[PDB]
């Protein structure tokens, strides 16, 4: 209900439905892994890849 | 509370410490309370310094800048970059610090006016306007039949006649950490070209339009737009500009004497 | 005693008789970049010996009809050895100065100066549709001077050097706001200001930008009777202090 | 939009080429097409419209003038004059419009 | 569908009003601060910094640096007045452009005391005494120094030392004054007489100049935000 | 949330923003010893200033 | 009959707020979710993805898959320029259509460093070293492999591995730069020189190419929304 | 300065280490180790030569 | 906050000054002792006011 | 704006000067551009309209009015009628007007 902005800020839900909520603008996370590094094997970085 | 201090009683003295006399060569102002060179009562001072802050003194909207765009024609539409260079009720105000750092909130006020129509029996429905803000580096429109104004993700606002005025609140949005009402030094390492201008305080155009057709008659409108320093502070404080501003770009200006003049020096 | 001083740097040393105290800035004392506020990716570089001490500008005549000088401040310096020579190769760079400037006269002269370093100096052109260009606008550890007539109109980039306007198109009473002290030929002999680095960025170019400038304005203007010494110059020497740079390039 | 010295005195002499030299800078805030005019007071001389040039316009000046720079897009809207003679004489508007921003430069030249 | 009423004061726009308003870019992280050196916190800190005192207009040393040199000379006959202006610090013509004007020209109220800092810049071998005095208004301006030695006065010397700070005190039956020209309100006058002649050595300049600064006490304060009447505008620039 | 006044009065953030909060004007702190007395060593009222 | 007042900012349509809104079909209950692989959370996971940079236009190579191949040949004299282009990654004609320029063409204020992958995809008994230099801006453009090696640079060599990343690192005065081409925040220059030639044996071509990728460090960040330059539109489709 | 009592003045005494020739310009020698020698009251000013020399002694 | 009318009623203050708080009403108190009987000696009802 | 006596009655003999006064006081809520009148009721006889003086209105009274003051930004708009005949009986209107403040006189002259 309360959390915090970017102090802190009050939100009520009024209608019986979920696509009736505002934006969530607050679902910070990331993961790169799957994109950057999709291999098999672990790559260390400092030895090399051969 | 920002009380101011009250005054304390005092009784002739006659000793070796004088309060009066010091030195102004140190750069260092005086300190010296009438409570040192006469005899005072005991005062409670009750007054308060609240209505001199800086959020006080800033924090009240002022009109920018206000364009006029008629219905009837083609490109009937105006344009303004971000600046607040151009009035100058509101310029000087700003010149009293040297850095600032404040988030904004716009308001337009927007009115209509009936152009002189020709044909017979003219009636119009409400209108409504947009009011389009293009980020620095953007695509600008060119004409108001254009597909750069809906299919569009800038922030906008629509309004129609007869409401509230509009208005959106802007963040502090900049490069560096605080607008520079002043910077000495070029813009290109060879020292060439214009001389006091800086990318840090750009904040993009406005574009705005009619979103009616043109019925029967022409409709001239007018849109104008009030800022609102808020959360503001202010750093290394400054002289009030004297001379009267000349340009919106550079500081110029002609002499003119420090104050107006009296008869003689006794009266 | 309470009237001498006795400042030091590197490997140079100022030492006065007869002087009032030192007024620091806005409250500061010049350090380094503390990492919370760093922007550069890389690691910076500090002489910290060959920069940090006593370069000596050129002098001036201080003649009855005087009107003013001004120097841009991190621009004066920019042929004086190492610290010019650092400022050419790298692209950033911080500093904080320590101004001293020194007139002495007689117990039988009269005058008065105002040394006052305004922070972001903005200088008017003459022309109103021009702006100074840089040849007229600063020089070489060179002091360019004010004047006491307003400069005409058919110039096309001058400054307007009328002194009671400061050039900046403010009253010139007023300047007293930014730190400053006041040269007194009948109790003062120096005056000291200890400037910290006043800027909107961490870092920034010291060919482009010059972020202080250092101004002298004779209110009472000097005057002798006849027979004391007809020449008082005045020479002002400014020293850096906690300085560092980043971004090696070539020469330019 | 800025110009370098948005006006200035320029002196040649009869039958010298006349450098009468437009540079300008561009803000972030201009995206806009690229138009260049040049204008006389003693109407169009050359127009920049489209990344083509349109130059036939004035009739007493035909061919003896001409851009300098092979890179107009990038802050040159001089002008090449050549031969220069006594009916040569006004003042020029270096009028380039890219939008939202606009600027201009009036040489006067005097011979 | 709550039941709601629409009291007076709807849709306008106050020109000075404080509510929230719908953000135009959401979750724009803004650049951390920076401890940038000299910031102020109240205009307050404005008005304790000396400023120096065009008190020599006399409509030509107003175009030069002439306007802040207030003459003084060895005189021959005693118990001349020096300078003199009234105590209006909004709308006096000498008081206006210092640094206290144009702080107090953006309110209309203010109080407090007021100091006033002289520095006599002459030369190293010269003495004198001057009388700073205040005259509380009621009566004229005084016209001899046996008149203006009844107010608030201080009996300055010179020395080694070179100022002496005139405080004027703070004597008004309202909490307040105006800032514009008015009579129900005026503030006295302030004088400065030669107590003793100036006397100089051989071979000296008999011709001297005092600077004159002016501020406010650790009570001042001010009210009812208004805009200056200095800057005009025609067109857009 | 609640607060004094120039009595009591109640506050209630709603959007979830920083930018969009009311003005302040309640942050009453001063310090002028920076601008007045910006000298080294510190300076006594009573004794001379040399 | 709750007192209300309404604020100036009501009956507008503001394009990027976040209110509630009554729904148009109750209680439709959605076709539950499925793990579908791949799943983007941040636009920052696509710009550390590498992309070949075309970096060979010269105006007749555009139209032609031979824009990303960057002549290397074996030379005679020592010490000459490979390629070099401005780093300016939302206006320059090159880092522009790449997979970085395509998500900095939304934003307008970015950071962080670059790095740039090279890799040698010529024969398999040649070798060579080269020097990438980045030179920070202020000067021109260096012009002498002795010039360049004076800014960041390092020096590559071609063995087993056919790899080396440059990565630029992030010096600049302000704590973000806009992506179109401005003079105020430049970001330098790139270079690359001989270090030594490149040797072959007998009956091996002596015409090699080089493949230069793109993408960004674990610092980036963009800001300030807006849309691209690059799509118009005149009529629906 | 064994000079009157009511004169002044101010004197800059320069060392100049070897390597390059004798400074000529107030300009140069204010680039090596001085001291702004200021005369009021007191009558001395100990400008000290310190020992910068690559080997442990020097010929006389 | 929560007080009694002419039941009881329920008063919050939005605005963060003094002067836009809604009128009193209630400010029941008077004491016409200062305009009635401003004598020195207190005078009794019955005794003769000589 | 505030006059001291907006009306009277004043008495001169023939071939005297006339002193017909106007005093006034400005309340702090007055701050526009000063503007003072004349007029007569047997028609401006003199104007104060920019810190400029126009008083060639009446061509019965040419140069036989003028101004006393130095100081008419001060309260004083009274006029130095000279050389008193029998053609200059009538009422007088001092009208000064000071953004936004308006104060009248009448002076009715009898001789």
């Amino acid at each position: 209900q309360v959390s915090t902005q970017k102090i802190h800020y009050t939100n009520i839900n009024y209608y019986k439905d979920a696509a009736s909520n505002s934006a969530n603008r607050q679902d910070f996370t990331q993961d790169p892994g799957k994109f950057t590094e999709p291999v098999k094997d672990i790559m260390v970085k400092t030895m090399p890849a051969l | 509370v920002a009380r101011v201090a009250d005054t304390i009683s005092s009784r002739p003295t006659n000793s070796e410490s004088i309060p009066a006399l010091t030195a102004a060569e140190t750069g260092h102002t005086s300190q010296v309370v009438p409570s040192d060179t006469m005899q005072t009562r005991h005062v409670k001072n009750y007054h308060s310094r609240s209505e001199s802050s800086i959020e006080n003194f800033l924090c009240r909207s002022a009109c920018v800048y206000y364009a006029t765009y008629t219905n009837n024609s083609k490109k009937g539409f105006a344009e303004w970059v971000i600046n607040t260079r151009q009035v100058a009720q509101l310029r000087r105000k700003l010149e009293l610090f040297t850095y600032l750092r404040f988030d904004l909130e716009l308001t337009f006020v927007i009115t209509s006016a009936q152009q002189p129509s020709t044909a017979s029996s003219v009636d119009a429905p409400v209108q409504t306007h947009q009011i389009m803000y293009v980020p620095p580096g953007g695509p600008v429109p060119t004409k108001v039949k254009d597909y750069a104004w809906q299919t569009s993700t800038n922030p906008s606002v629509f309004w129609t006649e007869g409401n509230a005025p509009p208005r959106m609140s802007i963040p502090f949005i900049s490069i560096g950490n605080a607008y520079s009402c002043f910077y000495d030094g070029w813009t290109q390492f060879s020292r060439n070209g214009v001389y006091g201008i800086n990318t840090l305080n750009n904040m993009g155009t406005l574009y705005m339009r009619h979103v009616n057709e043109a019925g029967q008659g022409p409709i001239k409108s007018t849109v104008r737009i009030y800022f609102k320093p808020k959360h503001v502070k202010a750093w290394v404080p400054r002289p009030p500009r004297l001379c009267q501003y000349e340009k919106q770009k550079n500081v110029n200006f002609s002499p003119i004497g420090v104050t107006t003049s009296r008869t003689d020096i006794i009266t | 005693s309470d009237r001498v001083r006795s400042i030091t740097l590197g490997n140079s040393t100022i030492t006065t008789q007869e002087c009032a105290n030192v007024v620091v800035g806005y409250g500061v004392w010049p350090e380094y970049l503390k990492d919370n506020e760093a922007t550069a990716e890389d690691q910076p570089t500090q002489p910290d010996v060959a920069t940090c001490r006593f370069y000596t500008l050129e002098s001036v005549q201080w003649m009855k009809n005087s009107a003013g000088w001004w120097w841009k401040l991190p621009d004066a310096l920019s042929q004086m050895g190492l610290f010019g020579q650092n400022m050419q190769y790298h692209y950033l760079g911080r500093t904080g100065y320590t101004i001293h400037v020194q007139c002495n006269a007689s117990k039988f002269h009269q005058g008065c100066l105002l040394v006052v370093c305004v922070p972001e100096a903005e200088m008017g052109c003459s022309n109103l549709n021009n702006t100074p260009e840089f040849s007229e606008l600063s020089g070489g550890d060179s002091a360019r001077m004010f004047t006491d007539t307003q400069v005409g109109e058919s110039n096309a980039k001058k400054v307007q050097t009328a002194v009671w306007n400061a050039g900046m198109g403010v009253g010139v009473g007023n300047l007293t706001i930014f730190p400053h002290q006041w040269i007194n030929l009948r109790t003062n002999n120096s005056a000291t200001l200890v400037m910290p680095y006043i800027n909107s960025v961490p870092m920034d170019n010291m060919f482009r930008h010059n972020n202080l400038t250092l101004m002298i304005i004779p209110f009472v203007p000097l005057n002798y009777s006849e027979g004391s010494s007809p020449y008082v110059p005045i020479t002002v020497t400014i020293a850096p202090m906690c300085a560092e740079y980043n971004g090696l390039r070539l020469a330019s | 939009l800025s110009i370098t010295t948005p006006e200035e005195m320029i002196e040649k002499a009869k039958g010298e080429t006349a450098y009468l030299p437009c540079k300008f800078t561009l803000s972030p805030e201009d995206q806009g097409p690229l138009d260049i005019e040049w204008l006389i007071s003693p109407q169009v001389i050359i127009l920049y419209s489209g990344d083509k040039i349109y130059d036939d316009y004035y009739p007493d000046l035909k061919g003896r003038v001409h851009f300098t720079s092979n890179d107009l897009k990038s802050g040159d809207a001089s002008i090449n004059v050549t031969n220069l003679q006594l009916s040569d004489i006004g003042t020029y508007q270096c009028k380039v419009k890219k939008a939202p921003g606009v600027a201009n430069k009036k040489i006067h030249l005097v011979v | 569908g709550l039941p709601v009423m629409t009291t007076p004061g709807s849709t306008q726009f106050l020109t000075s009003d404080d509510f929230q308003s719908p953000s135009a870019m959401p979750q724009f992280d803004v650049t951390p601060e920076m401890q940038i050196p000299g910031r102020v916190n109240n205009l307050m800190e404005i008005a304790e910094v000396d400023s120096v005192v065009p008190v020599n207009n006399t409509e030509d040393n107003v175009s030069s640096l002439k306007a802040y040199q207030i003459p003084v000379q060895s005189n021959s006959d005693n118990g001349k007045q020096v300078f003199g202006f009234p105590l209006q610090p909004g709308a006096n013509n000498v008081l206006n452009r210092t640094l206290l004007g144009e702080i107090l020209n953006y309110y209309t109220h203010w109080s407090g005391s007021i100091k006033l800092t002289f520095m006599f810049c002459g030369s190293a071998m010269a003495t004198g005494k001057f009388l700073l005095a205040y005259s509380p208004p009621g009566a004229g301006v005084p016209k001899n120094r046996k008149d203006a030695m009844l107010g608030t006065h201080v009996i300055w010397d010179v020395g080694l030392q070179s100022s002496c700070v005139l405080c004027v005190p703070w004597i008004s039956q309202t909490h307040y004054r105006y800032v514009v020209e008015d009579e129900y309100t005026a503030a006295g006058y302030v004088t400065c007489w030669y107590q003793t002649n100036i006397v100089v050595p051989a071979d000296v300049q008999s011709s001297c100049d005092i600077l004159c600064f002016v501020s406010a006490c650790n009570d001042f304060s001010v009210r009812m935000l208004k805009d200056t009447p200095f800057i005009r505008q025609d067109t857009f620039y």
